[PDB]
DNA sequence: TAGGGTTAGGGTTAGGGTTA
């Protein structure tokens, strides 16, 4: 069996404020699907900044790619020597048409309400 | 003192307590670590009691293959090839994303599969004149491997009872495919045929240059074996079925010469005049001019599988395991010592228990109050025990493996211009 | 100057998808057009040997036939080496299914190629690989003479000592694997020294079958976006696109003197004999009795009865090979249901050895032995003088028709044999 | 104190005994059980017999007559039987 | 003399440790 996998929002993720080998799910936007080095691009806008994630998707062969589309992306966090952050992905399902404010707010409410019941141990 | 199937599990609880290799087993494991998780993504299979077969167990690290192999207590320790994803974690992978990537090459001798042949024995039976065979088998294959292709590493493992293994576990081998593996398998087998078949070689005029390295190298062991160990023309029927070898055309001249002679040495010589004075009257004669070269190889080459060494997910005995049959330890062989390997020789499981009893019975008076933790105490353990030229053979070739390392990442440092 | 530029020669590696534009009705028009000509040189290739004159002669006029191009005429082959660019490709993105039509695809692009390499000028051939991105060295004459010995018994159809004006290349080991398995080049610490033709012929052929196998496996994830409705029947079109009921347990022996091929009445004979069969034979028989309707229970009945004719223990039984039984007939575990070997599988299967008895014997068996066993079989002199001319030839499916017709008394077959199943149903048919 | 667990004579007057109780799974996986009468897991009080589910497969497996499913909830991974 | 019919109802159990 595997580990859980916990939420974060992509700008987080973006900074490395989440330990080597952890897991964990989050969302963007593809951006370019490196056809030959099975890699994707995602992004993500914050205001007026742009984060972006590297994808490994050598597990989910053959995959549908969509330009320009949201997407949520589930697996394990492996910081590379000089790529960086890369996920290595598990599954990789297409969501379209599913606002963002309301995820955000949904994620917020459930870490304020586990915060809460952790006032008490 | 003789082996009793009713005593083993203390012992082998025991030895996976105290005298496993643990830290050379691992270094030699985790190559390094310089590809990401290649010791993480290994395949192993166990047998515990009662003939349960399992597989697919991953070891996320050292320690805690160390606490796993305690607890668990199994027979049989197995190596397999390594995976795109943690074995025990397959079924979370969509299928047909999870398939093997690398293992190391590995050959087979069956000492069984010369019955046909062999007389000294019988069945499931050895003796010490039958160990010839395999000598000269592993040396004839380890100087094919390392002229012939140029192979570096090779590690000869006994298997314990009639066997030994081939691990060649070099850099650029470990990445071939199966046609590659099937072609080395293909070009090293010289003995085919199935049981209906009596002649196993067919050779022309032409001879190739391994053949004729095989059969310079093979003379200095064939004649004494042979001729005054097996005594392979003694009886009627011997040289009876040794006919059948060779054209009908001179059949009852042999028979005759044969019943004249009274020595098996007498007979082998006039069978090497007739056959000279044949090769001189070759006369539209189908036959190659090697009769006696292909009648020394037929009955005494090695026999290959090419089934064990074509899969890549295939598995075989990992070293240092416990026959169940006759407890003695599977042990790395000698490169430059393989003519003084007495197979009885090798230290048992009960054998090395006494001697861990007595190793205690010593420290009851030589090694007291020492506050270490396990692994120095294991340590001296199995350096006072029986196994220490092992280890010792084993330490030289993980050495050697290290310089081979170092002068790689030599080379990578010199072509890249980081000094 | 886009059509010289395009198509420089005869022959190409395939390696530059193309740009320009066509109607659907050229585009079909092509793809049934290649796949035609690749099923005609398949069955040329698999009925007459490579080489001679009337095999390559016929293949010419398919080739010439099919609008194609096959010669080097050096006048208007922009059409026939367009034609053959785009269909080539179009079968490319075409058979990137299964691992098994990209065997097949492979083998039938490498006669091909080799064919086309086979009608080439040499001038011609250090042209195309001057423009092809490979690189060869050339040894020299001290170590080509240092080497002559080895060389020369390598025996590669040299004719004593021909190495005068001649060039040897060095190349490594896991490159020239077809020249590597049959014993034919001298072999030194993973590099090899070979003669001219046919080593550049087979290192040509190994190097373009590596690397079409990775352009497919570049291509498979294609696919995924291979959406559009147009163009879906034509690939639906290229997609391609032995269940007797029950028998007794107590009929199988006459059936087998009755009904089992050659290629595995000494199976079950050995069966019969020593109560004991090795791993290779034993998935072999498990699988043709399972394929002749053998339900479960039977076979684990069967099973148990012939090894307890072994002098065995029912509980080692239980525990290794009804253990075993159960999923060799998917009954659990993975329970990927296995078809029977099928008699070209069987045949060019791994060869027995001392202690087995699968295979054919037509292909691994003493020619005497053949002789007396087809004699146990009551086989006529004229049927064992045809049967032996068969095995000669190669014929070993011819052998078993005969075999059949013999048995059968019956004058013609009138089926080809491809399977075991085949032959079992058809003596069903029979009875 | 000893937390004494209410006796069983009582448990079928709340109102969760009969119904399908939704919980994080990481809940359900750290919440405790109940010794008088084993097979029933109790939390904070209210006996509970019966769970509801939902999230993301990411494991399959198949038996001779029972399936094999993991399913995740964003803070744990359970087994199913079907 | 004011509601219909008023009835209590499903409330068990099933097995890992496997490859061509």
């Amino acid at each position: 069996l595997p580990k859980p996998g916990t939420y974060y929002l992509p700008w987080e993720v973006s900074a490395g404020q989440v330990p080597d080998g952890s897991t964990l799910r989050t969302f963007g936007r593809l951006c370019l699907y490196d056809m030959i080095q099975s890699r994707v691009t995602l992004m993500a806008q914050h205001g007026s900044d742009q984060h972006q994630v590297l994808v490994c998707t050598k597990l989910v062969e053959p995959f549908h790619a969509q330009v320009g589309s949201l997407y949520i992306v589930l697996g394990e966090l492996q910081h590379q020597q000089d790529r960086g952050s890369v996920v290595k992905a598990r599954v990789l399902t297409c969501v379209e048409g599913m606002n963002l404010p309301l995820l955000e707010q949904a994620i917020r409410e459930q870490r304020l309400y586990k915060q809460e019941r952790g006032g008490s141990q | 003192e003789t082996f009793d199937p009713t005593e083993l599990p203390e012992l082998l609880k025991l030895y996976y307590r105290r005298l496993f290799p643990y830290s050379q087993y691992y270094r030699w494991l985790n190559y390094g670590g310089v590809i990401k998780n290649y010791f993480q993504h290994r395949e192993f299979s166990f047998t515990l009691k009662d003939d349960i077969y399992i597989r697919y167990q991953s070891f996320n690290n050292q320690s805690d293959l160390e606490k796993e192999m305690q607890k668990m207590n199994p027979y049989k320790i197995d190596i397999g090839a390594v995976y795109s994803h943690r074995p025990n974690q397959h079924n979370t992978v969509k299928l047909g994303a999870f398939q093997a990537q690398e293992k190391e090459l590995v050959f087979d001798i069956d000492m069984t599969d010369y019955d046909d042949v062999r007389r000294c024995c019988s069945s499931a039976d050895i003796c010490p004149k039958c160990w010839t065979l395999m000598t000269m088998a592993i040396r004839i294959i380890d100087r094919a491997l390392k002229e012939d292709f140029g192979f570096k590493h090779r590690l000869w493992v006994y298997s314990g009872r009639r066997g030994v293994h081939c691990w060649v576990c070099d850099e650029s081998v470990r990445k071939l495919s199966s046609a590659v593996r099937s072609g080395i398998v293909e070009y090293l087998s010289l003995v085919k045929g199935g049981q209906d078949v009596k002649k196993k070689v067919h050779l022309s005029e032409k001879i190739h240059p391994f053949i004729r390295k095989s059969i310079n190298i093979i003379k200095k062991y064939f004649e004494e074996y042979a001729l005054v160990n097996q005594d392979i023309l003694e009886n009627k029927e011997s040289w009876d079925k040794i006919l059948a070898l060779v054209p009908e055309t001179i059949h009852d001249e042999l028979q005759q010469s044969f019943q004249k002679s009274h020595n098996s040495l007498q007979r082998w010589e006039h069978l090497k005049k007739v056959a000279s004075r044949y090769q001189n009257n070759i006369k539209n004669d189908k036959y190659g001019p090697w009769l006696e070269w292909e009648i020394m190889l037929q009955y005494c080459f090695p026999r290959l599988d090419i089934n064990v060494s074509k899969g890549i997910n295939h598995l075989l005995k990992s070293p240092f395991s416990v026959h169940p049959k006759t407890g003695r330890i599977s042990v790395p062989i000698d490169l430059q010592k393989v003519d003084q390997f007495d197979p009885f020789t090798v230290p048992t499981i009960s054998f090395i228990c006494r001697e861990l009893d007595a190793i205690s019975t010593n420290e009851e008076e030589k090694e007291e109050n020492e506050a270490e933790s396990d692994v120095k105490h294991r340590t001296r353990d199995y350096k006072k025990t029986s196994l220490a030229p092992y280890v010792k053979v084993f330490e030289h070739f993980l050495e050697n493996l290290d310089k081979s390392r170092k002068g790689e990442l030599l080379k990578k440092s010199d072509l890249q211009k980081d000094f | 100057d886009q059509r010289n530029a395009s198509y420089p020669h005869c022959l190409q590696f395939y390696l530059q998808p193309p740009s320009e534009n066509i109607s659907l009705i050229e585009f079909e028009n092509l793809a049934i057009d290649r796949v035609k000509l690749l099923k005609s040189v398949e069955n040329l290739g698999v009925s007459y040997v490579k080489g001679t004159e009337q095999y390559q002669s016929k293949l010419e006029s398919e080739l010439r036939k099919l609008k194609f191009s096959y010669r080097e005429n050096l006048e208007d082959e922009y059409e026939p080496r367009r034609r053959d660019h785009i269909s080539h490709f179009i079968l490319r993105l075409a058979y990137c299914q299964s691992e098994e039509l990209r065997r097949w695809f492979i083998q039938q692009e490498m006669d091909l190629l080799r064919f086309r390499f086979s009608i080439l000028p040499k001038d011609k051939i250090q042209d195309f690989l001057k423009d092809s991105q490979l690189q060869f060295e050339a040894i020299s004459d001290e170590e080509k003479t240092l080497r002559e010995q080895e060389i020369v018994a390598s025996s590669p159809s040299l004719s004593g000592l021909k190495l005068g004006f001649e060039s040897i290349y060095k190349i490594p080991f896991a490159d020239a694997l077809d020249l590597f398995r049959g014993r034919k080049v001298y072999l030194e610490d993973g590099f090899a020294y070979v003669p001219l033709k046919d080593i550049v012929a087979i290192i040509l052929n190994e190097f373009r079958a590596k690397l079409s196998k990775a352009l497919a496996l570049t291509a498979r994830s294609l696919p995924a976006v291979q959406s559009d409705e147009r163009l879906q029947p034509l690939l639906n079109h290229l997609s391609h696109s032995g269940n007797v009921g029950k028998i007794s347990l107590d009929q199988i022996d006459l059936l087998s003197t009755k009904s089992f091929p050659p290629c595995m009445r000494q199976l079950h004979k050995a069966l019969r004999e020593n109560h004991h069969l090795r791993h290779g034979g034993r998935m072999q028989y498990g699988l043709f009795l399972k394929g002749i309707g053998l339900t479960l229970e039977q076979a684990l009945q069967f099973w148990k009865q012939e090894f307890i004719k072994g002098k065995m223990d029912p509980d080692k039984f239980d525990k290794g090979y009804s253990y075993n039984i159960r999923h060799s007939f998917g009954k659990e575990g993975k329970r990927t249901d296995y078809t029977p070997f099928s008699c070209l599988k069987i045949i060019l299967s791994n060869p027995p050895s001392q202690g087995d008895y699968h295979g054919c014997p037509f292909r691994h068996s003493d020619p005497e032995l053949l002789k007396q066993k087809l004699q146990s079989y009551k086989i006529s002199p004229g049927g064992i003088s045809q049967i032996l001319d068969l095995v000669k030839g190669t014929h070993y499916q011819v052998a078993c028709q005969k075999y059949f017709e013999m048995i059968h008394n019956v004058d013609d077959c009138g089926f080809s044999l491809n399977h075991p199943n085949q032959f079992f149903c058809e003596s069903q048919r029979i009875l | 104190r000893c937390e004494e667990e209410t006796p069983s004579l009582l448990w079928g007057l709340d109102p969760v005994f009969l119904a399908f109780a939704k919980l994080y799974i990481r809940d359900i996986l750290d919440m405790k059980e109940s010794r008088q009468v084993p097979g029933v897991f109790l939390y904070n009080g209210h006996p509970i017999k019966q769970v509801d589910v939902l999230g993301t497969v990411i494991g399959v497996r198949e038996r001779d007559a029972f399936y094999s499913y993991g399913v995740d909830d964003s803070t744990g991974v359970i087994n199913c039987i079907c």
